[PDB]
């Protein structure tokens, strides 16, 4: 395995995004080499109405 | 008395403005006859208005030259010289019942979001839950001054932040 | 009855419940004890 | 756990633990976090202990005035019967009143924060005699009847303090719509029950139906 | 070291933890850093030292019935000369004036120049001729002295202000109307010191 | 004489290409995504300026960003 689990949350660092030190649930994660493997999701929409965002491993962190 | 001004009841305008108010309806009074509807209801605000008059004047309140009363809001001179019904108690007359408010919105929405889809309840309101709150907070600066003294008031650094 | 209940529970209606109860306590708390300016 | 105050169906969740007075009464929930239940606990007694001993001298002693042995004045006027006395002792009674508790309550609310803290030389030689068994229930201050093993005598404390404290809000509240005093009240509702009560004399209701 | 404490049971600031006069006070933290401690523990000492031979003027001109210390520069506004014991010293306000700023400014100059930090609080040689600070021992007691004593007469010196401020009355005066009626001459009967009496 | 410039983010949608009316946009295979796109602007030099491409992007933050600048009759969308 390369990353986070499968149903575990996580906590956002890209200062980007409109979900940034918020949580998400994973739903999945590519061990392919891409770049931005880590899809997470949040019950919260951003401003234009997605829910969903593959981020990456560095930009993830555990929990509170 | 302070900043020049007279208690309202040894004021002179302030009998003025009564006479004057009175002299309005004395004269609306006199087209109608005196058993009817109209007559009664002129004699309550008759009525009304002489009471007006005397107890803001057997409340040691404050009239200009103007003749109407003023207020004072600093508490040393409102307890010094006996005003402290005008600004300075209702002040927390007010602050209970708006933290009331604060306490009682807060816990909804903390206890909503403990559950499955709390979206729903805010366009469907939970009014068990709602009452129950609403009965519960009588007692509100208890319960701050428990959460800051414990700390589970804020967040901390948790927040979304934009730069 | 079960949906009549929700309905009344939605966020209008719970709404107008509260601004009779707000506005006619104000009211009648002016209707007697007419024209409070100093509290006492 | 004692009795309930509603003998029917109003689960309590954090008092079925062991505590003194312990009924069950609690719906706004202000004992919940344990820290400050503790705190809490303290005040009902100060306030306990310290409203029994002052109804004393509001009760003990008009019992004594109504029959006639003495000429003592109301506590509603008490206060004004003192300063002008020529040997009076004016206002420097308010300050001294907080300079000498000032020195007993910060000690007794570092005792809260650090139980049986007070150290060997920091008082002259009666450092020892000062130190609690418990939180609110001190060793050297009683001199006897304190060794029992069945020390819930404490549930007397707190019956008689809990009833004490309404005595007090009966007394200001009876002394402002009736002014007359608490015990002048008493022989009136013995005499005349129906006609001197709080809601046809005592102006606590707007009651004007005059038909 | 520790001469006791402030609160008995208060928990214990480590960075008070062996120095003169130690009771645990501090509690707003100030002295939490290490340096400016340093500089701390030089005020409180000349800000003492000061007050000591301050406070004791203040009393030797009203016990040898001289006069009030506030009354002392009243003299220049009337034009009178100054006096010390009845001696009638000739200098004039300009003069006292210009001597002292460059006599001040040539000895607290000279203090501040030391840079060394255990001097700078407790000097020696000159300032101690006969020679007490030789024993470690009675060096480590007296310095607790040296400071007991000083913060007597700081929040004292600041007595004889307040007292007078409220009440124009001397010092040995002031005390009289305590010991005369305690209970009838306080502070709170001023009518000043507390808003409402 | 619009800007536009893709960043590493995308992830093959097409929405974007299917949104620009001006045929700026088309697709590039790439080796970063799962899908084995990428889009790019060769001409921008057609570019009006709508950001319905800014629109369609479903990232956290836009893959697709058009910077104006200074002007042309393309850019204007003068018949005349
Ligand atoms: C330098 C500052 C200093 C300060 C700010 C305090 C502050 C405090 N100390 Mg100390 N202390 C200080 C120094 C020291 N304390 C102590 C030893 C203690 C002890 C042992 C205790 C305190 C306590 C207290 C509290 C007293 C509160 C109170 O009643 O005040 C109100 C003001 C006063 C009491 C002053 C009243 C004036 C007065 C003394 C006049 C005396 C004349 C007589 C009245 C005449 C007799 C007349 C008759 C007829 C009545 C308070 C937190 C108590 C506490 O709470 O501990 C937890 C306590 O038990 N302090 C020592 C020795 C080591 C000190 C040395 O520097
Ligand atoms: C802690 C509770 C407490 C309560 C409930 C009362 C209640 C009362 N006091 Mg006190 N007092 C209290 C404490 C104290 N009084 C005084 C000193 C006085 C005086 C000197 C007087 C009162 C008077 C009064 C009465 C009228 C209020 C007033 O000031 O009218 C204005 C009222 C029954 C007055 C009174 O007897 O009015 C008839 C009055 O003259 N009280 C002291 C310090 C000496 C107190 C200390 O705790
Ligand atoms: C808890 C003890 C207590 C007791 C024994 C009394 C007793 C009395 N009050 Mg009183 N009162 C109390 C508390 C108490 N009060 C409190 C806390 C308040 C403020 C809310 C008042 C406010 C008040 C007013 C405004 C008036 C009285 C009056 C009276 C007298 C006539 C009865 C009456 O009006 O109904 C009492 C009415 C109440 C609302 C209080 C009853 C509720 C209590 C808490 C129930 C307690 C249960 C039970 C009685 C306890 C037994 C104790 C006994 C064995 C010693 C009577 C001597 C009247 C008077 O003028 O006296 C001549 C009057 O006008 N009271
Ligand atoms: C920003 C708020 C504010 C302002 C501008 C004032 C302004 C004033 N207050 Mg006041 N006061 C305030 C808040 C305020 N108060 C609050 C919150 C309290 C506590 C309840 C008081 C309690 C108070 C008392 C007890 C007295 C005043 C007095 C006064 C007056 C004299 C100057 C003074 O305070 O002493 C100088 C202050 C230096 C810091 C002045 C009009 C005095 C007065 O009556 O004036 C004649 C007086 O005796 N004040
Ligand atoms: C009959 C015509 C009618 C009218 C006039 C309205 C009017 C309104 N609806 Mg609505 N609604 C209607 C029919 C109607 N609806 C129907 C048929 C349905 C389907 C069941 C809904 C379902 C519906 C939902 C699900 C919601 C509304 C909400 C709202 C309010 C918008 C939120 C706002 O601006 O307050 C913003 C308010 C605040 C920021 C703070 C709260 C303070 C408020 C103003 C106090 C309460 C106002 C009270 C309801 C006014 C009395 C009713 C008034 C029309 C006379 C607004 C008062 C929303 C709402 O929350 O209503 C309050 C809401 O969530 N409506
Ligand atoms: C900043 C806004 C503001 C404030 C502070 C006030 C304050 C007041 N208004 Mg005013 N008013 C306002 C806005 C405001 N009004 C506006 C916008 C209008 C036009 C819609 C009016 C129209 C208006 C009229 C026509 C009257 C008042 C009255 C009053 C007084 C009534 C107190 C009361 O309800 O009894 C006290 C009530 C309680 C203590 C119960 C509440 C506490 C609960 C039960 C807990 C009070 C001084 C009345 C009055 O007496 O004027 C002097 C009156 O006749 N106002
Ligand atoms: C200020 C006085 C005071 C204080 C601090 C307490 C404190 C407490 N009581 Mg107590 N009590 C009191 C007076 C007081 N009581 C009086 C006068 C009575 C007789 C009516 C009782 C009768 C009583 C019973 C029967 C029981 C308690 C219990 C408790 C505990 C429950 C937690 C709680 O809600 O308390 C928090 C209390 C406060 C924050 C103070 C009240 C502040 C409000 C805002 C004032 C309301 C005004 C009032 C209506 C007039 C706590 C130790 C229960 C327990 O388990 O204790 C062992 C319990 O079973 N008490
Ligand atoms: C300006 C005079 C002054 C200064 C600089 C100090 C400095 C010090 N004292 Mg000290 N002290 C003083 C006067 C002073 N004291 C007086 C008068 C007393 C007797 C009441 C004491 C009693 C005392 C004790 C009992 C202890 C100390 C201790 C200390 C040390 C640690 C605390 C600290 O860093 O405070 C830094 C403080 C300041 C820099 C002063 C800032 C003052 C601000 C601006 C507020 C001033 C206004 C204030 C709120 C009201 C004062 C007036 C009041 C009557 C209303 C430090 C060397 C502790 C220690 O370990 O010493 C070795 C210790 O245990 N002091
Ligand atoms: C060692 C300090 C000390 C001592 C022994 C005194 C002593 C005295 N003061 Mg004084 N005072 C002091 C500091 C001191 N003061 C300070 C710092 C201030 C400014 C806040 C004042 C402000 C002041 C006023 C305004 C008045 C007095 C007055 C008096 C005299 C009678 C009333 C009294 O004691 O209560 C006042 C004393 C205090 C409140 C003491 C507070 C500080 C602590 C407790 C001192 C430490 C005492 C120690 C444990 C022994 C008495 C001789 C009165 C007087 O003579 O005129 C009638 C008067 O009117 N004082
Ligand atoms: C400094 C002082 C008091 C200082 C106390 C302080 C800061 C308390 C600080 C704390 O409480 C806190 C804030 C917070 C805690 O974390 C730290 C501590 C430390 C616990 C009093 C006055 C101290 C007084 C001083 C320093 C100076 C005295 C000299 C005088 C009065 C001389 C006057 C005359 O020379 C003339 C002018 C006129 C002539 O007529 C007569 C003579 C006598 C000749
Ligand atoms: S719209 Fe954005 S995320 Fe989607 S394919 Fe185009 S560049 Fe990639």
């Amino acid at each position: 395995e390369i990353g986070p689990k499968r149903g575990s949350l996580v906590k956002v660092l890209r200062p980007e995004s409109y979900w940034y030190n918020q949580v998400g649930k994973v739903v999945s994660v590519d061990q392919s080499g891409i770049r931005y493997p880590v899809v997470v999701r949040f019950e919260n929409q951003n401003y234009a109405g997605v829910s969903t965002n593959n981020y990456a491993l560095d930009e993830i962190e555990e929990v509170k | 008395d302070i900043a020049g001004l007279t208690p309202c009841s040894e004021s002179k305008a302030y009998n003025k403005l009564e006479r004057k108010e009175l002299k309005v309806l004395d004269k609306r009074l006199k087209q109608y006859e005196p058993g009817s509807a109209p007559y009664l209801a002129l004699q309550a605000t008759k009525e009304r208005t002489e009471n007006r008059f005397k107890t803001y004047a057997k409340q040691g309140l404050l009239c200009g030259n103007d003749g109407l009363p003023h207020l004072i809001s600093d508490p040393g001179l409102a307890l010094r010289f006996n005003h402290a019904g005008e600004v300075f108690i209702p002040t927390f007359g007010f602050l209970y019942v708006a933290g009331y408010i604060g306490h009682v919105g807060r816990q909804y929405i903390i206890l909503s979001k403990e559950d499955a889809k709390p979206t729903d309840k805010e366009i469907i309101l939970d009014v068990p839950l709602a009452l129950k709150l609403a009965f519960q907070g009588w007692a509100w600066p208890l319960a701050s001054i428990q959460e800051l003294r414990n700390g589970s008031l804020l967040e901390k650094d948790e927040n979304i932040t934009v730069s | 009855m079960k949906d009549f209940t929700t309905y009344l529970s939605t966020a209008p209606v719970v709404g107008l419940g509260w601004a009779i109860f707000t506005s006619g306590l104000l009211i009648e708390i002016n209707r007697f004890f007419p024209d409070p300016l100093v509290f006492s | 756990d004692r009795p309930l105050w509603y003998p029917g169906a109003t689960p309590p969740a954090h008092l079925d633990g062991s505590m003194l007075g312990d009924y069950g009464f609690d719906p706004l929930r202000l004992g919940t976090n344990p820290d400050r239940m503790k705190w809490f606990r303290e005040a009902e007694l100060t306030n306990g202990r310290w409203a029994m001993a002052a109804v004393v001298g509001i009760l003990f002693t008009d019992v004594f005035t109504s029959i006639g042995l003495v000429g003592l004045p109301k506590w509603w006027e008490a206060g004004a019967q003192t300063y002008p006395i020529d040997n009076q002792t004016l206002r420097t009674l308010a300050i001294i009143e907080f300079l000498l508790f000032g020195w007993v309550e910060t000690k007794r609310l570092y005792d809260l924060r650090n139980p049986g803290s007070q150290g060997d030389g920091s008082f002259l030689g009666i450092t020892d005699g000062l130190k609690g068994t418990e939180n609110g229930y001190p060793g050297g201050i009683f001199d006897p009847l304190g060794y029992s093993k069945t020390s819930p005598e404490k549930l007397d404390e707190l019956q008689n303090g809990r009833l004490a404290m309404l005595a007090f809000l009966g007394f200001a509240s009876t002394a402002a719509v009736n002014g007359q005093g608490p015990i002048e009240s008493l022989q009136t509702h013995l005499a005349d029950p129906f006609h001197v009560t709080f809601a046809t004399n005592g102006v606590s209701i707007p009651h004007f139906t005059e038909f | 070291q520790r001469a006791g404490n402030f609160a008995p049971g208060s928990e214990p600031k480590e960075y008070l933890n062996d120095l003169p006069g130690n009771f645990n006070f501090d509690p707003l933290e100030l002295g939490k850093e290490k340096g400016t401690l340093q500089r701390y523990r030089e005020a409180e000492l000349i800000h003492c030292r000061w007050a000591m031979l301050g406070a004791a003027g203040c009393l030797a001109v009203e016990v040898l019935g001289l006069g009030n210390w506030y009354d002392a520069p009243l003299w220049a506004v009337t034009g009178d000369k100054p006096t010390w014991f009845g001696i009638e010293v000739p200098f004039d306000i300009a003069t006292i004036l210009g001597v002292e700023v460059v006599a001040m400014a040539v000895a607290e100059g000279l203090r501040n120049d030391n840079q060394d930090m255990e001097k700078r609080l407790y000097p020696g040689g000159a300032f101690d001729p006969l020679g007490f600070s030789k024993d470690p021992k009675s060096f480590e007691d007296k310095k607790l002295k040296e400071l007991k004593n000083g913060r007597l007469a700081m929040v004292a010196c600041l007595g004889f202000a307040g007292q007078h401020a409220a009440t124009g009355k001397p010092i040995l005066a002031a005390l009289g109307d305590h010991l005369s009626s305690p209970f009838f001459n306080n502070f709170a009967t001023n009518g000043v010191s507390v808003p409402g009496v | 004489a619009h800007v536009v410039k893709i960043y590493d983010t995308c992830i093959g949608c097409t929405q974007c290409v299917r949104a620009c009316p001006l045929d700026v946009l088309e697709m590039v295979p790439w080796d970063g995504c799962k899908a084995a796109q990428m889009a790019s602007s060769p001409r921008t030099e057609d570019c009006v300026g709508c950001k319905r491409c800014e629109t369609a992007c479903p990232t956290d933050f836009l893959s697709v960003r058009v910077y104006l600048g200074n002007e042309s009759t393309r850019s204007l969308g003068l018949a005349y």
